[PDB]
């Protein structure tokens, strides 16, 4: 029949006794917040952010990484991962089915694709050291966590079990996100983006410092310390001259 | 894979020509140079360790009027897009709650009860009607066949929302096109400079001259000239000034630093006692720690935006002994130029001691 | 690295055979101070090389998992017997080693 | 030298040709040959014990005439082995030939 | 104590991704298994997922052995890299001694 | 999806066209004149040049300044014949400085 | 008819509104940074009054121009009184000229001559004494094409 998102069944869709106790509906609710940060963040990030305000043909060489940053890559990435097994389910499920029900995967997808522009974000504000644009990261982790603790409880008021694969999925995703939040609280405290007395002052890490540090694998984010980015440069550099 | 296991190999014997071959020199210059503003523009200073003021997002508007015209368009849809499909999922989700949704399938998989008299917004079963209805209600198309009746409260506030969300959109892209479009004339500056400088002789001195001549059919506007010799110097007490600028007079009917420019021009500097090219001599001029600038200034009268051109010059590229072809000839019926003769120079007799001396053994031979 | 081997070697060797001299000219901070500079070119010289072979060894190593799963995929959803898909696995699992 | 651009993006492959063939013309061909047979009989001994596996996937009941499986996958690995043995001997005696000349 | 601890790090990311590195022929002998009974019809399947079902949906465990291998291989090279800076700078303390 | 972009866009370009001639509206061509000849007089016992320059428009323009120059194929005393030779001339005002006052036709 | 009037007319200045807003978005604030403060050296065999003037911005400022003025309550000879009275005291350059080119920060100098206000003034005793020093520095910016003007002023107590 149609492309459905809960199914060719005309009962699927009802929503009497529960407005947030129909399951499709807990479904649309979790897949607001991951749209709402994509179409607050693509725009943003696209606009570009680089106007010379200054004299900034030395001052591009420096970098600050944010407070905590080794926890937020790996979380980042334990979640991308999490959200890819819940796909995984979600696609063999329907496949096991006869009409093409949505809700199980597409939910899932919609969370890989935000989360990795989560990490753009991380990545595009890293680089200038401007610390109240993050606090919008913030809201996005606090709402996405709301949205997803309603669906375990609204298992557990159901009792789906401990023992479904779905049960799980959720589990791992709720505490990753939020010892991610934690992350984002830390982050405040330490940079004092909000409301410390007043933002923090610090002076930019010593090796960017002088143009004599090439060799910059121990200096670069984490990702890229993993796939030796910070080489990249040099060896393309092969054609130019020895 | 541990390519260099034995390791045994050491100190036997590489005795080699290294660089005891003793016929090439073992230094490697690699020649680096270093001017105080670039060939072609771009002042190539360096400033660091500057306190930050920070940034602010006023400044990522700023950015956002300033972009080429491949990206404005790009910038353009993606807004509009992402607007329509966000609205179009808070009219999916208020429709599924008010339960619209189920209400239409119930009643149209049987067409017997032709119900639509308790709905919260007609005529929306979809998430492509609602991303059609959407379409209807932001850019003012208004197709109709899906109107909103008056009961459920979240819908009209949402519909308040948008449509006023939809306004500011449109009313700040059609800024950034007006204002792109009004500073539409300014491309960029194409002043043409001569590269070689001559010192030749004329009216019982010696010069410092040049080529300079425009492209665009506008000559351009009160033009001034402004001519510095860049050099370290220090106090008698002894003072690093670290790149001393010092202004040159250019030479003119009545001493005014104003130029007019239509045919290209020679732009003399007569070297006289207050000139740091006081001292300067034949075999001299080519080493030295100098950097002439030159910095010519006017408005031009088409897209009236002032502008501001720089060259710079080194004691190295300036070549004693020669002077500027006249690349002017009365043609068949007017004058011309043709601007390919622009960097010859030919060498005409040319004393070889200094003006410093020129003065001193007073005869014009050399 | 070939070309920072040989003067960090023969910098060593002449402080050895003139240490009578050397201890008696005083000069001793103006050669650690160069011997420290020799060996930090050469130490560099060699850690660039170490992280160039590891580079291509992860961008090789990646491809070949990419290779992986495209045959994976391709004799799953395929015509063809048993012994040609475990074969096809092994191999190009090795393949990527 | 101008090498950069030009003479170290393409690889030598000329000195190389002269140190392929270098203690003669029959001390290669073998190389050749004992290379591509050893290399050839290891991918077979792993081919036949794929289809000895296969051909049995549904043979529930009767796990017999097992003979001609067995025999084929140790006829097949003796040869394999050889040939494995034969190449390395093959190629440094090359090399051991070409560095004298 | 001194220059030692990024070695135990080095040995400690080097475990677990020789840990994760077996996954190959377990995902080998999964996907081998599951393609050749066949299963075309008649078992009932009304519940979504079963935690023990979920590991032999034979075209799931191919994406599961792809995604684990494309992580060991960059775990061990991580480890490689961490463990010969530290020789490097042990080198150049021994020498400078 | 793509006529309605479209259409906007074109929109907006149309609206800056029309918006750039309401912006030239106040701009206009040439009008300010000078003889159809020059002259040679004797001012104050002295030969002078002078000629006449006048203004025929709405305002009062400001800050003008008035430049002279001679064209011509003088004789470089060393071979640097230049053929279009552009001297530039004091105009006469007893403050030694060029600008002048447009009102009535000087 | 009314209705639509009325609302054709809102949304046109509102339209024009943000017009404004975009023209008026690029200039940020004033961007000419003057030292803490300045110093009265030796140079060239007479004393000299010397300031130090540097820039912040991406583009260069042209035509630049530096003026420095002389703040003291005076009285004239023959007996006018002259309450905040203003002068000008001459910038020095080898050419008597004024504008200058700021990419470099600059130190800039005035001479000190028997015609200046600046010159029967003491050593010791400038510290208590009633004058200022006031340096307006005017330009037009390449980018946005926007006269600017930058205002500064130096007293007895920093000094
Ligand atoms: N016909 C021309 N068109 C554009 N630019 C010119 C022309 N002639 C000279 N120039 C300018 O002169 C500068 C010096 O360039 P270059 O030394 O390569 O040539 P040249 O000797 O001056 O003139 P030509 O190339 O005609 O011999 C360049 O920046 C160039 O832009
Ligand atoms: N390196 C710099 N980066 C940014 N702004 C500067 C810099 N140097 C000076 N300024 C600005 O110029 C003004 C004058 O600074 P100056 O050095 O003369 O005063 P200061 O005594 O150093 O001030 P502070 O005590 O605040 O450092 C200051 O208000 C400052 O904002």
């Amino acid at each position: 029949m149609s492309l459905s998102f809960c199914g060719n069944n005309i009962s699927s869709y009802n929503i009497y006794h529960g407005v947030l106790q129909n399951p499709c509906f807990v479904d649309a609710l979790n897949l607001v917040p991951h749209v709402f940060l994509l179409f607050i963040t693509f725009p943003i990030l696209f606009i570009g952010w680089g106007s010379q305000s200054s004299k900034v043909q030395i001052h591009h060489n420096t970098w600050l990484h944010f407070p905590g940053h080794n926890l937020r890559w790996i979380l980042t990435f334990a979640l991308l991962f999490v959200h890819v097994c819940e796909i995984a389910e979600g696609i063999v499920s329907d496949s096991q089915r006869a009409s093409r029900h949505l809700h199980l995967f597409m939910p899932a997808v919609m969370g890989f694709v935000a989360t990795t522009t989560s990490i753009v974000y991380y990545h595009n504000i890293e680089t200038s050291n401007f610390p109240k644009l993050l606090l919008a990261l913030f809201l996005y982790w606090v709402m996405a966590f709301i949205t997803k603790t309603i669906k375990l409880v609204k298992y557990w008021q159901l009792g789906w079990g401990m023992s479904d694969l779905r049960f799980c999925i959720t589990g791992v995703m709720v505490i990753l996100n939020g010892l991610l939040m934690a992350v984002e609280i830390n982050v405040i405290r330490v940079r004092r983006y909000v409301f410390f007395m007043n933002p923090q002052k610090v002076k930019p890490p010593e090796d960017l410092q002088d143009l004599g540090v090439r060799f910059l694998q121990p200096f670069v984010n984490l990702l890229s310390k993993a796939t030796y980015w910070w080489m990249n440069t040099l060896i393309i550099s092969a054609h130019r001259k020895p | 894979m541990l390519a260099r296991k034995s390791i045994i190999p050491e100190e036997y014997v590489l005795a080699r020509i290294a660089a005891e071959n003793l016929r090439k020199p073992r230094i490697r210059d690699r020649l680096p140079k270093a001017r105080f503003i670039a060939k072609s523009g771009a002042c190539n200073l360096a400033h660091k360790n500057i306190r930050e003021q920070g940034r602010f997002l006023q400044d990522i508007f700023t950015t956002l009027v300033d972009l080429k015209w491949r990206h404005t368009l790009v910038i353009f849809t993606m807004s509009f897009l992402c607007s329509w499909l966000l609205f179009a999922i808070m009219w999916w989700l208020v429709a599924f709650a008010h339960g619209d949704i189920y209400a239409y399938m119930e009643k149209g998989i049987t067409e017997k009860s032709g119900l639509e008299s308790a709905v919260c917004v007609t005529n929306v079963r979809s998430f492509t009607s609602a991303f059609l209805f959407s379409i209807e209600v932001q850019v003012t198309i208004g197709f109709g066949g899906r109107m909103m009746t008056e009961e459920c409260p979240l819908a009209i506030t949402v519909l308040i929302l948008q449509n006023i969300v939809g306004l500011i959109i449109n009313a700040v892209m059609l800024g950034c096109i007006f204002m792109k479009t009004a500073q539409a004339h300014r491309r960029a500056e194409t002043l043409i400079f001569s590269r070689h400088a001559v010192i030749a002789v004329r009216n019982g001195k010696l010069c410092f001259m040049f080529r300079v001549g425009d492209l665009r059919k506008s000559m351009i506007i009160s033009a001034s000239v402004r001519i510095q010799v860049v050099k370290k110097t220090t106090t008698p007490e002894g003072e690093v000034v670290p790149i001393h600028q010092q202004d040159i007079p250019v030479d003119n009917p009545i001493e005014s630093n104003n130029i007019f420019l239509v045919a290209p021009l020679i732009i003399c500097h007569v070297i006289d006692k207050r000139s740091p090219l006081y001292d300067i001599s034949a075999t001299d001029l080519v080493n030295q720690d100098l950097e002439v600038i030159v910095i010519l200034e006017g408005v031009v009268e088409t897209t009236g935006i002032t502008t501001q051109a720089r060259t710079s010059y080194i004691a190295e590229e300036i070549q004693w002994g020669h002077r500027f072809v006249s690349i002017v000839t009365e043609e068949e019926g007017v004058y011309s130029v043709d601007y390919s003769k622009f960097g010859n120079t030919v060498r005409v007799a040319a004393p070889r001691c200094s003006a410093r001396e020129l003065d001193e053994k007073p005869s014009i031979l050399i | 690295d070939d070309s920072t081997q040989l003067p960090l070697l023969c910098h060593f060797s002449e402080t050895a055979e003139g240490l009578t001299t050397i201890r008696a000219f005083r000069h001793e901070t103006r050669f650690k101070q160069r011997m420290l500079e020799l060996t930090d070119t050469n130490n560099i010289a060699y850690l660039f090389l170490s992280a160039a072979n590891r580079w291509l060894e992860v961008r090789t190593d990646y491809l070949g998992a990419c290779i992986v799963l495209t045959a994976s995929i391709a004799s799953i959803s395929g015509s063809s017997n048993s012994g040609l898909v475990g074969l096809g696995l092994l191999y190009a699992l090795t393949i990527t080693n | 030298m101008s090498t950069v651009m030009r003479l170290r993006t393409k690889m030598p492959w000329k000195t190389c040709w002269w140190y392929l063939t270098s203690g003669g013309f029959f001390l290669l061909f073998l190389m050749i040959f004992s290379k591509l047979l050893k290399h050839s009989v290891i991918v077979a001994i792993d081919y036949w014990l794929a289809t000895w596996t296969s051909e049995y996937s549904i043979n529930d009941p009767g796990k017999a005439d097992q003979t001609f499986y067995v025999a084929g996958f140790s006829i097949l690995c003796g040869a394999g082995i050889f040939l494995c043995l034969v190449t390395s001997l093959t190629v440094e005696w090359m090399g051991l030939t070409a560095a004298k000349n | 104590r001194a220059f030692g601890r990024p070695i135990l790090l080095s040995s400690t990311f080097r475990y677990l991704a020789d840990l994760l590195g077996f996954a190959g022929p377990l995902c080998i002998s999964g996907i081998v298994q599951r393609v050749n009974e066949p299963k075309n019809n008649t078992t009932r399947f009304s519940e979504t997922l079963s935690s023990k079902e979920f590991l032999e949906n034979a075209h799931v465990l191919a994406v599961l052995l792809f995604l684990a291998l494309i992580l060991q291989r960059t775990f061990l090279q991580a480890s490689y890299y961490v463990t010969i800076e530290t020789g490097i700078n042990l080198r150049g303390a021994l020498l400078a001694m």
